[PDB]
């Protein structure tokens, strides 16, 4: 193909992050950032990043018989810590703080004088 | 001679060629035509064992099949340290009361 | 319909408590005037 | 049983072309056939021996050969627009006394004058409506596919990356834009009903997709737009509700109160250390 | 009846075949021998167990049969069929454990403040 | 060979037949092919009689020189094309044209609409949709050259037992309404056309929320931090009396 | 070598690629050419506004010009989630709204600590 | 109801009711 043989396979059920590595082997060895974090045997044919909220990064290899693959760099950023900016949100915010900072104060006039 | 169990769009269905004998478990729904049987969405998980009967030239035979699912909707992740740092945490702030009252209390 | 473990009743009853404050405050303040 | 390769091919005028057929469940003698609207089936060439091949009712532009037991390939000489059609491959064991064909999948051509009439197709998605949602409670999506030539295209739906065939019916034929021009393009549609508490999840992927066979890579180009090859065309769309309370703005809740019982831990921390510092320096100033 | 026992606590699944209490167990996935032969060393096989390290959901999720070793196996008529989530750390709560929880720590509290108040006044 | 479609009820008798004048065959069989497919062999007969599969019975006759063939209880899947076929105990079977067939289904409970479906953003068109009708209705094409009709389909769910028929209308041009769009065909009288107010239900949009593991983690967490609040602001209330009251 | 760098602001996705010193850079995305004559090219970047994710996620790739897509070095992956006037909460964000916080609400008591002692 | 913004409106109130009771608890004690 021109030895670019890892694919994504996205869009399960479950948030699963899953890669494809195509060779006519068995016996397929993973790889990241240089240095092996896997091995697995046919009847998995597929490796496991995890949920897609956690957002993983990172470059990743795969070879079977012959030599190594070209990477390929994965970069998830599917926000989900994310507030947005309304009427409610700053309404609530400052009413809050208002009336935390007026108690506070009125215990330390009665503490002092 | 298995009984085959197809999941259409979110629901479980038990599908064979005469009526369908329950024994135990969830009960369901029976669909317009018999031979049919509704179980409801896979995420509350039906459980149940079933039964059924032959035709096609397994006929004069029978069977029994047991559905068990595991979709883990009230489920929590949690590390074996996180819980030492909620109950640490806990007790800091009881004891913290603990220390709170009797300096009140002499007075 | 799965709340799983997103049930009201458990913000309620964590707001159940202030409420009961609340009622032994108004019986003291009644049971002192 | 019969197989046969390639499913489509595109060609122009003057450009052989060499088209095979394989079995192997050890019969002998072999055919090629042809069909036409209005006309039927109707036999080329055939071969009851190994080695002796005969003719058929219309074999004029059609080469044959035979080498072993089980291939029996089939060449054209050029093309003409004539040669559009589709061709099968038959297969029997010996000569009259069992007669049980057994044809193949098929194989499409289209003949053209030239390369600069072929175009890949364009996708969109048409989400459902309110309507029939508060009306029967189902909901109903349709997709077209629009504009391509020739004719060789296949359709289908992915419900959460896996494909589907409940619910779905797709045209038989495709359309044509204009009917009274020569060289005119297509048009082709699908539908996939679902029922309404299915739809409203907005955590499901519906997406419809179309394969394409075109020209490959051997073929000159002078033309400005990309050259139209094999390739995937597709559409999405997140099922989606309108009013109502999803599990959208359940998050938007809860991460707010959880930053806002963040910061009044913080002030609470700060008053209680506050008066316990005073409370040690009248402790101090007791003796 | 006799159902099967599955019991799932992390990632580890494991099946109890009930039938038979005096013979050698086999068993057999989507038709295809599994355990026994010392492939899979995720895969082990006991008694009348089945372990099952690091289960996946999408791949290995089916039929589930079990038959003595001397008979045939397209002669049973009992079978599962399981589907089931898996995460490491991942534990199964209720929702009245939660309110035992709170209202248990509620009054323990409590009764240390008023244990230290008359402590504290007899002192 | 009769040519032509016959659009037949749902469960009924088929009859197809085939005249071969004149001369002396055998070997009689029947091919069927679906759409975009090749052929495949049903019914494989040199003999006067009857050789029953299930519902597919032939008839054969020497001297009156005709085939002919019966389907009961007769689906929806059985729509396809009929090949009738005969040779000597040479070689070249000879074929007939065949005969389009069409089954129409059972339709319980009709309530014919058009809709005006949510548009695309990424192309100009439009899209209405006639639905389920009682299947004697015809759908004839357009009198103009910008609006493309299709043909009526049949499509079946299987989650709910049911099935249905539709027609859908696109076009570019404006002054296009999904009141004006089928007029070229006859219409059953009360349709539905619905209006632009809007009715959206919200005790049907709650049978459909789910739940992660993230949601059950950050509303514990929720609760952990009142309980805090509450131990904090009784210590402080507590530290204040002894400073106020003394 | 060195990879690639995404850099997002706002409903604005702006991506990098310094792996070529110097060359006049080709885009493509989904096997389709993209950049050059919404999306624009700079002379070393590409950036992409009013950002769909259905519509632009998948497989981008740089190459220099004149040559083949399939030697270039290596395909990136992007499947990401913008937002107009949202903003994500790290470890350290909350951390310095709570110190930032405490740090103000720290001089106010002993404003109203020293105004109430020397009124009595 | 589902949605939890009415529990935690229920809160403040619950909340900011017992200081103001807490006051005026000592100015008559
Ligand atoms: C110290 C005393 C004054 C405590 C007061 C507590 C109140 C004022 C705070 C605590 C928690 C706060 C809510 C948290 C959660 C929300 C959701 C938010 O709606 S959103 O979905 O558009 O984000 C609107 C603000 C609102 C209602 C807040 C109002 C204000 C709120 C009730
Ligand atoms: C984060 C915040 C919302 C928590 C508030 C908890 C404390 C710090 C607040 C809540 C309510 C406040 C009291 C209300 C009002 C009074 C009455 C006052 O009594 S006076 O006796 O001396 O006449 C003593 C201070 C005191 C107790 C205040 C101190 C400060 C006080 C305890």
């Amino acid at each position: 193909k021109g030895n670019h043989l890892v694919k994504v396979y996205d869009y399960q059920e479950d948030g699963s992050v899953l890669l494809t590595c195509d060779a006519e082997a068995k016996n397929i060895t993973w790889f990241k950032d240089g240095k092996m974090i896997g091995f697995l045997t046919e009847d998995k044919k597929k490796w496991n990043l995890g949920s897609n909220a956690k957002d993983p990064r990172g470059m990743y290899q795969c070879k079977g018989s012959q030599n190594k693959s070209k990477p390929l760099q994965v970069y998830y950023r599917m926000c989900q810590n994310c507030i947005e900016l309304n009427a409610a949100t700053i309404s609530g915010f400052l009413f809050a703080e208002i009336v935390s900072i007026f108690v506070l104060a009125v215990g330390v006039y009665f503490i002092a004088g | 001679f298995k009984i085959p169990i197809e999941e259409l769009e979110d629901r479980v269905f038990v599908n064979c060629n005469t009526s369908i004998t329950w024994v135990e478990g969830t009960v369901g729904t029976l669909l317009s035509d018999i031979t049919r049987l509704d179980l409801g969405k896979r995420i509350l998980d039906p459980r149940g064992i079933y039964r059924c009967n032959g035709t096609d030239i397994y006929k004069d035979k029978e069977s029994t099949v047991q559905v068990h699912y595991r979709m883990c909707q009230s489920c929590v992740e949690l590390d074996p340290a996180t819980v030492a740092g909620i109950i640490v945490t806990d007790v800091i702030a009881t004891l913290l009361l603990a220390l709170g009252v009797f300096c009140f209390a002499g007075h | 319909q799965s709340f799983g473990l997103l049930d009201p009743k458990l913000c309620y009853l964590l707001d159940g408590i202030l409420f009961i404050y609340g009622v032994i405050l108004t019986a003291l303040f009644l049971r002192v005037k | 049983g019969v197989t046969q390769t390639p499913k489509f091919q595109v060609l122009k005028t003057g450009q052989s072309m060499t088209l095979q057929c394989a079995q192997d469940m050890n019969h002998e003698y072999m055919s090629w056939y042809r069909q036409d609207p209005g006309m039927g089936l109707r036999l080329i060439h055939y071969s009851v021996g190994a080695g002796i091949t005969d003719q058929g009712e219309v074999p004029n532009g059609y080469n044959v050969s035979r080498s072993t037991t089980e291939d029996f390939p089939l060449r054209l000489l050029s093309a003409a627009p004539s040669q559009t059609s589709v061709y099968f491959c038959a297969s029997r064991r010996r000569q009259g006394a069992s007669g049980e064909q057994y044809f193949g999948p098929g194989t499409r051509l289209t003949v053209t004058e030239d390369l600069k009439n072929v175009f890949p197709p364009e996708v969109a998605v048409f989400e459902p409506s309110e309507a029939e949602i508060s009306h029967t409670q189902k909901a109903t999506l349709v997709c077209l596919a629009t504009g391509f030539y020739p004719d060789h295209v296949e359709l289908s739906w992915w419900v959460n990356g896996k494909e589907v065939h409940s619910g779905v019916s797709t045209d038989p034929q495709p359309l044509k834009e204009q009917p009274a021009l020569n060289d005119s393009r297509y048009c082709l549609s699908s539908r996939l009903r679902v029922s309404a508490t299915f739809w409203q999840n907005p955590r499901n992927h519906f997406r419809c997709q179309v394969q394409f066979y075109g020209l490959s890579e051997n073929d000159e180009w002078t033309q400005d737009r990309a050259k139209p090859v094999t390739q995937i065309v597709s559409a999405e769309a997140w099922g989606r509700a309108d009013c109502g309370f999803t599990s959208e703005s359940y998050q938007q809740g809860v991460l707010s109160a959880t930053i806002l019982y963040e910061i009044l831990l913080g002030k609470a921390t700060l008053y209680a250390v506050l008066v316990s510092a005073l409370v040690l320096m009248a402790m101090v100033k007791r003796k | 009846q006799t159902p099967y026992k599955v019991s799932i606590s992390g990632t580890t699944v494991i099946l109890t075949c009930p039938q038979y209490p005096g013979s050698e167990i086999l068993w057999q996935h989507n038709d295809k021998n599994i355990g026994g032969d010392e492939d899979d060393k995720n895969i082990g096989s006991d008694e009348d167990h089945l372990s099952l390290k690091e289960f996946s959901e999408l791949e290995q999720s089916g039929y589930y049969v079990c038959y003595p070793r001397g008979s045939k196996p397209e002669d049973a008529n009992f079978y599962l069929y399981l589907r089931a989530r898996v995460c490491e750390n991942c534990m199964e709560m209720d929702v009245m454990s939660v309110a035992t929880i709170v209202i248990v720590d509620i009054c323990i509290t409590g009764g240390l403040l008023l244990l230290v108040y008359y402590w504290s006044k007899n002192r | 060979q009769d040519p032509g479609p016959l659009s037949v009820p749902e469960g009924a008798i088929v009859s197809l037949n085939c005249t071969y004048s004149n001369s002396a065959f055998q070997y009689f069989m029947w091919y069927r092919q679906y759409s975009r497919k090749g052929p495949e062999l049903l019914m494989y007969t040199y003999s006067s009689g009857n050789k029953e599969d299930g519902r597919f019975t032939a008839q054969v006759d020497k001297s009156s020189k005709y085939i002919s063939l019966f389907i009961r209880d007769s689906q929806p899947s059985d729509s396809a094309t009929y090949l009738c076929a005969m040779s000597k105990g040479y070689s070249t079977l000879t074929f007939g044209k065949g005969t389009m067939l069409l089954v129409s289904p059972d339709i319980q409970n009709p309530d014919p609409a058009v809709y005006q479906l949510r548009d695309s953003k990424s192309s100009d068109k439009s899209v209405c949709l006639f639905t389920d009708f009682d299947s004697q209705t015809n759908v004839s094409q357009s009198k103009d050259s910008d609006v493309y009709i299709t043909d009526k389909t049949v499509l079946d769910m299987r989650s709910m037992d049911f099935k249905s028929n539709s027609a859908v209308a696109w076009s570019n041009k404006s002054d296009f309404a999904c009141a004006n769009a089928f007029n070229n065909s006859i219409i059953p009288e009360d349709t539905f056309f619905p209006s632009p107010e809007s009715s959206c239900d919200v005790k049907l949009v709650e049978k459909s929320f789910e739940t992660d593991t993230n949601l059950n983690f950050q509303n514990l967490s929720v609760i952990g931090f009142r309980i805090l609040l509450l131990k904090v602001a009784g210590f402080n209330l507590l530290m204040t009396l002894r400073l106020w009251s003394s």
